[PDB]
Parts: C-alpha cells; sequence; structure tokens
RNA sequence: UAACUUCGGGAUAAGGAUUGGCUCUAAGGGCUGGCAGCCGACUUAGAACUGGUGCGGACCAGGGGAAUCCGACUGUUUAAU
RNA sequence: GUUCCGAAGGGACGGGCGAUGGCCUCCGUUGCCCUCAGCCGAUCGAAAGGGAGUCGGGUUCAGAUCCCCGAAUCCGGAGUGGCGGAGAUGGGCGCCGCGAGGCGUCCAGUGCGGUAACGCGACCGAUCCCGGAGAAGCCGGCGGGAGCCCCGGGGAGAGUU
C-alpha cells in the first residue's frame, strides 16, 4: 500500500498536530491538518450539565465571522442561558416580589396595631 | 452466584498488605463506593466525587462530608448540639 | 375556583417575549380541534416606556413614553397567572382569534392594542403593570 | 465556487462590472456557462441545446465570450 | 395527627379522585377543580412557592405533610415518589373536614 | 489436581490422553412478502476412510517435586569487578 | 526582593472653552478645563503547550501547501461610504375621482414567524456588570464514519499455455 509523511516541519503527535486523509483529484492519499473541535457555550446558570442551543459550534476566534443570529437565539438572555433556569428565574422574581410585598404589608398593620 | 467466603470489595489486593489491614479497609471501601439517597430529592444518585465532596446525580446538588461516609456521627452531634445552643440562646 | 378569565394581568414564562407583562383578551379553557390544549389569546407589551423625571423637555417626555404592544395565543403552561387586574376596553372585533392568517389585520390588532395602553399609561394607574420585570 | 439555477439572475451576474469573461462547456447531456467575477465563478448550468444557443447569443455583446473543449 | 392523616388519604385514595405530580396538580389548580393540595417538606422552594400562590388565586387548601416525597408515595400506597398531590373529590372521606 | 494457607491463593500444582490428510453430517443468522422465497459469514461438535504410529512435523514454545535460612510482597541500588 | 515601606494612570464616552483646515457645512487635527477610570505590577520565558486564515494539477539538475495555472480564504483599511438590500414606508379622517386612483390633515413606525424548544439575510445603542469559549487526567467497554485489507463480477494491458 501507499504510506505517506506529514507535510510540516513539526513530526510529533501533538494536539495541534492532527490530520485526516483524503484522496486527491490525482488519484493520491494525502494529510489534511484539520481544525480543533469546538464546543457550544455552556449555561450562565451553572447547574444544567447541558449544551445551549441554536448557537455554533466552532473555535472561540472563529465568532468574529458569524453572524449574531447564528450566535444566539431570540429570547431574554438569548443564547448565554438556558429557557429552564430563565423562566426559572421569572417566576422567582415575581414571586419573591411578591413575598416582599406582602411582608411589607403585615409589618404596616402591625405598626399599626401597636 | 456467591464467589468468595470472606473477601469482598477487597478481593482485588489478593494476597497482600495482610488480612487485618485488608479487612479494617474492607468496610470503608463499602462505606466510600455505596451510592446513597439524596435528602434534596429522594434518589439514590449520591456519589463521592472527592475526599469530602458528595454530589447528586439527578438534583447537581453538591454537599461537604466525611472523607468515607457521607456524614459522620460527630458531624450531626455538631449539629444537634448547635440547634439546642441556639435555641437557649434565643431563649 | 377558575381564575383565568379576561382582564388577567400574566406573565409570559416562554418564546421570544419571555418575562413580558400581558393581558388576558380571550380565554379558551378546553382546547379547540386545531389546538387539543387549553389556551388563550393575550395582548402584551413588548418594549415599555423608560423612565421619564421632571426637569425634562415636553418633547422628551412624550418621546419617551411611547410603548410598543403583541398580541399572541399562549398556553396556560406558559403563563404565569399574577393578582393583578387590568381593565383596559379592548375591541374584541379587532382583537380576536383569526387575526393570525393575515398581517394586516395582525398589525391593525397591534396598533389598537397600542393607542389605549398609551392611554392608560398616560393617565398613570396599573404602573405595576408598565413598569418592567426586574429578572 | 457558485451554481446559478435560474437564467436572467445569471444574465445580470454577467451584466455585472466584475465580470472579466464567460466561457462555454459543451459536455454531453450538459451545457455550461461560467461567468468569472471578481470572488466566485459562476455556473449556470442547462440541459436544452436550443435554450443553450440561445442564451449564448444572448449574452452581453462586450463581454469576452471563450467556448472550450 | 399524622397518623390521622395517612389513615384519611388510605381512604381518600381508596374510594375519591387525586392526581400525583406538579404538572397536572397545576393544570388541575387552574381548572378549579382542585379541593385540597398535599406538598412534601422536601419539594423545590421555588415551586412550593409556586404552588401555594396558584392555591391562594384559586381559594384552595393546601397542608405541609411531615415527610419528604418517599413516604408520602408510600403514605399513598404507591411505589414510587409523589413531591404534591390533589385531591379532587373526598369521597367518603373527612380530609377536607380535618 | 495435594500439603499448607493471610481463605484471596498454591495452580499451567503434580499426573494422563488427543492433535495429519480427505470425504461428510449437525448446530449456531439477515432481508422481503409457527409459512415461503432470496441471501449469506465465519466457528464448534461428531462420523467414515486413509498414510512405514505419522501429525503443536519448520518456526514459536514453563523441567518438576520435598525441605531449611533471609527479606512480607511490587520497587531501588555501587554508569566501568 | 517582585508587591513587598512608591504621589506606581499620560487613557477615555461625553460636555464646555480656544484655534485651524477642508465648498469654514460638519467633521478631523488638536491646545485647556469639567467628568469617568482597580490593577497585580516593567520586561523576559515554548520553532512539541495556547494562537484567525490554502488547497488541487503542472513545473527543476538541485526549490516547492513558497514558482506557473486554477480555485479559495483570513485580517486590516476605506472623507465623499462604491452600489444594492434592511431600517421603511402604514392607518384614520376629509375632498376629487362611477371606479382604478390621486390631493389635504392628523397619528404610528430602533424588524418579523412559531403554543413551545427555536427560526428568518440584516435587524440602533456608551461607561458598567455577568457568563462562555480558549481550558484539559488515566483506564475499560460499546457505537458511527473513513483509509487499508478481503470477496463476486465487467473492462484495458501483461505472464503461463
Ligand atoms: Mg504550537
Ligand atoms: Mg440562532
Ligand atoms: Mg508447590
Ligand atoms: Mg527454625
Ligand atoms: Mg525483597
Ligand atoms: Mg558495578
Ligand atoms: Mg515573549
Ligand atoms: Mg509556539
Ligand atoms: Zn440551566
Ligand atoms: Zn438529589
Amino acid at each position: 500500500v501507499q504510506r505517506l509523511t506529514y507535510r510540516r516541519r513539526l513530526s510529533y503527535n501533538t494536539a495541534s498536530n492532527k490530520t485526516r486523509l483524503s484522496r486527491t483529484p490525482g488519484n493520491r492519499i494525502v494529510y489534511l491538518y484539520t481544525k480543533k473541535v469546538g464546543k457550544a457555550p455552556k449555561s450562565a446558570c451553572g447547574v444544567c450539565p447541558g449544551r445551549l442551543r441554536g448557537v455554533r459550534a466552532v473555535r472561540p476566534k472563529v465568532l468574529m465571522r458569524l453572524s449574531k443570529t447564528k450566535k444566539h437565539v431570540s429570547r431574554a438572555y438569548g443564547g448565554s442561558m438556558c429557557a429552564k433556569c430563565v423562566r426559572d428565574r421569572i417566576k422567582r422574581a415575581f414571586l419573591i416580589e411578591e413575598q416582599k410585598i406582602v411582608v411589607k404589608v403585615l409589618k404596616a398593620q402591625a405598626q399599626s396595631q401597636k | 452466584a456467591k464467589r468468595t467466603k470472606k473477601v469482598g470489595i477487597v478481593g482485588k489486593y489478593g494476597t497482600r498488605y495482610g488480612a487485618s489491614l485488608r479487612k479494617m479497609v474492607k468496610k470503608i471501601e463499602i462505606s466510600q463506593h455505596a451510592k446513597y439517597t439524596c435528602s434534596f430529592c429522594g434518589k439514590t444518585k449520591m456519589k463521592r466525587r472527592a475526599v469530602g465532596i458528595w454530589h447528586c446525580g439527578s438534583c447537581m446538588k453538591t454537599v461537604a462530608g466525611g472523607a468515607w461516609t457521607y456524614n459522620t456521627t460527630s458531624a450531626v452531634t455538631v449539629k444537634s448540639a448547635i440547634r439546642r445552643l441556639k435555641e437557649l440562646k434565643d431563649q | 375556583g377558575k381564575f383565568m378569565k379576561p382582564g388577567k394581568v400574566v406573565l409570559v414564562l416562554a418564546g421570544r417575549y419571555s418575562g413580558r407583562k400581558a393581558v388576558i383578551v380571550k380565554n379558551i379553557d378546553d382546547g379547540t380541534s386545531d389546538r387539543p390544549y387549553s389556551h388563550a389569546l393575550v395582548a402584551g407589551i413588548d418594549r415599555y416606556p423608560r423612565k421619564v423625571t421632571a426637569a425634562m423637555g415636553k418633547k422628551k417626555i412624550a418621546k419617551r413614553s411611547k410603548i410598543k404592544s403583541f398580541v399572541k395565543v399562549y398556553n396556560y403552561n406558559h403563563l404565569m397567572p399574577t393578582r393583578y387586574s387590568v381593565d383596559i376596553p379592548l375591541d374584541k372585533t379587532v382583537v380576536n382569534k383569526d387575526v393570525f392568517r393575515d398581517p394586516a389585520l395582525k398589525r391593525k390588532a397591534r396598533r389598537e392594542a397600542k393607542v389605549k395602553f398609551e392611554e392608560r399609561y398616560k393617565t398613570g394607574k396599573n404602573k405595576w403593570f408598565f413598569q418592567k420585570l426586574r429578572f | 465556487p457558485r451554481k446559478i439555477e435560474e437564467i436572467k439572475d445569471f444574465l445580470l451576474t454577467a451584466r455585472r462590472k466584475d465580470a472579466k469573461s464567460v466561457k462555454i462547456k459543451k459536455n454531453k447531456d450538459n451545457v455550461k456557462f461560467k461567468v468569472r467575477c471578481s470572488r466566485y465563478l459562476y455556473t449556470l448550468v442547462i440541459t436544452d441545446k436550443e435554450k443553450a444557443e440561445k442564451l449564448k447569443q444572448s449574452l452581453p455583446p462586450g463581454l469576452a465570450v471563450k467556448e472550450l473543449k | 395527627s399524622l397518623e390521622s392523616i395517612n389513615s384519611r388519604l388510605q381512604l381518600v385514595m381508596k374510594s375519591g379522585k387525586y392526581v400525583l405530580g406538579y404538572k397536572q396538580s397545576l393544570k388541575m389548580i387552574r381548572q378549579g377543580k382542585a379541593k385540597l393540595v398535599i406538598l412534601a417538606n422536601n419539594c423545590p422552594a421555588l415551586r412550593k412557592s409556586e404552588i401555594e400562590y396558584y392555591a391562594m388565586l384559586a381559594k384552595t387548601g393546601v397542608h405541609h405533610y411531615s415527610g419528604n416525597n418517599i413516604e408520602l408515595g408510600t403514605a399513598c400506597g404507591k411505589y414510587y415518589r409523589v413531591c404534591t398531590l390533589s385531591i379532587i373529590d373526598p369521597g367518603d372521606s373527612d380530609i377536607i373536614r380535618s
């Protein structure tokens, strides 16, 4: 079989020196140097282990070339925090403020009583 | 089937380190590799991540605890005594 | 005590308008053929008016006190009911359920909601309904 | 490289100012028109011979046409 | 009164009607058919506050069961976990008339 | 398949038999429409015959047992006695 | 000695003042003042760590992802933005018009779709704050995709006969 070589002056199997095989239009097999596999952003909630959806998973400096719609989603905290924790945050803020109003009015009632 | 008579988890040490050491490490090994029930969700998904750190696979909640057990009798008695002390302090 | 009735303030918990306040204009407690689930036609506000203070010009006040509204159908699961109530006379013949198959009708309904949201906000009641949620 | 599926938009691309030349490829079952713009090579592929020739005459006069084999 | 409420729940789930689970108890509360809601003591604070708010809106009683979801389920006689449940029809039991 | 044993080992303990070629048999599955058709891939077991008893035919490839002394073991050490 | 006993900043949105050029329009150069401003310490340290973006064919005697041909791509820049598209072009009332349509008043217009997860080619916004990526151990098992090997046939050319 045809057994082949590197194409650069780096001859060690490091992280940056990763390759794949491709058959050229000249009926030959060569190495192409692949790009490191990127990751989608992790949620800002700090609880969900999964990645975010609707956001391209690329090496970070590639995100300059992308458009905004391919980077976020149309929602509050779009592309930075997942939908579940968004809705729990909304509910928590609302119910906490309601409880604060309740405790304030009870305090006013107690002040009136005393 | 039952494959061993006395040695359990410490069957992996073979004939080494001595019978007494193997016996006194067996119970700690079982304790640290057991799955505990989470007091926050009710599932038995509590694993020891690192020494003193316990994690729930479902809650994603992390608790500080004993080196080999989820909690220690010293911890529980300190908690009860501290509760009683606060109760007395506020009368 | 069935409480999901027209005039009931709700928070939108999902979709594009997440965390936005809205007021129910129609409720369908048992789903129709197209939507098996219970739902509700609601009209809310998209961009709240900005904080307006004294010592500002009248033009600036009028320009910052502008509301942009939306109208949509939602699930009861995707809506969060509050305890407040806002009684704004939305016109049913223009704000109704067949509006979503024509963009011109949708624009007319949004404008109709917008004008009377402006009116009530300038009157100055329902300040809780008109100040945005901090989440 | 880009593939144009419509004809009049390809005609617009041909009338574009950056178009340097058009080259005509005549292979069996197919006719391809390739316009060389500044950034991309635009290929229009059509399978009808008389459509191909009428398009060839309809090409702009001031742009260098070259049939190749 | 834990023993007596265990007895009443056993009778209620022998005879009357109920729903087990948060996402279905919410549907029952919104439809107004929920006569009583019972919550375990280890359910998430956010959702227990949510359930209390819904019950206040719908004029419905809520009871804080004195055990976590595992033995709330066993008191229900089911072989799984329940955090919140709704009695819709008390049946032949005096759960509402506590 | 023993003594002994820290019950994990000792252990390939020790000791025996078989092994070629050829011709067969049985079992072990997919796809399509308890059946039918069309496809397969390697394995295991058994049998007959047969060779100047020869077969792990070259290559590869643990001698074993009974005891005593010392160090528990794995590991390290005076490059050039 | 490397943040420890330092008055350790020469930056900036904007506002004001002063001058200048360019059709003194509006901006730019600035000069002064007001206002805003944590950095963990200058600097060095990896041709195997981090680090955007180039591949195919041909070409020499000795050089090729470097030369030639052909296809790309990244970064930076651009007064007049070079053009196009988006923003964004609607509704009401009142006249004229048989109508189509047009004239006058008002008013809105920092984009839309989906129950939802999310989608559409754009889709304003500063000091400030929050988060992600960069950013990771060893071993085992299983699955998918390639390249190589293997099998059954078609060609084209060679070996044996
Ligand atoms: Mg490197
Ligand atoms: Mg997106
Ligand atoms: Mg021996
Ligand atoms: Mg002796
Ligand atoms: Mg030794
Ligand atoms: Mg020596
Ligand atoms: Mg350096
Ligand atoms: Mg380097
Ligand atoms: Zn999350
Ligand atoms: Zn848990």
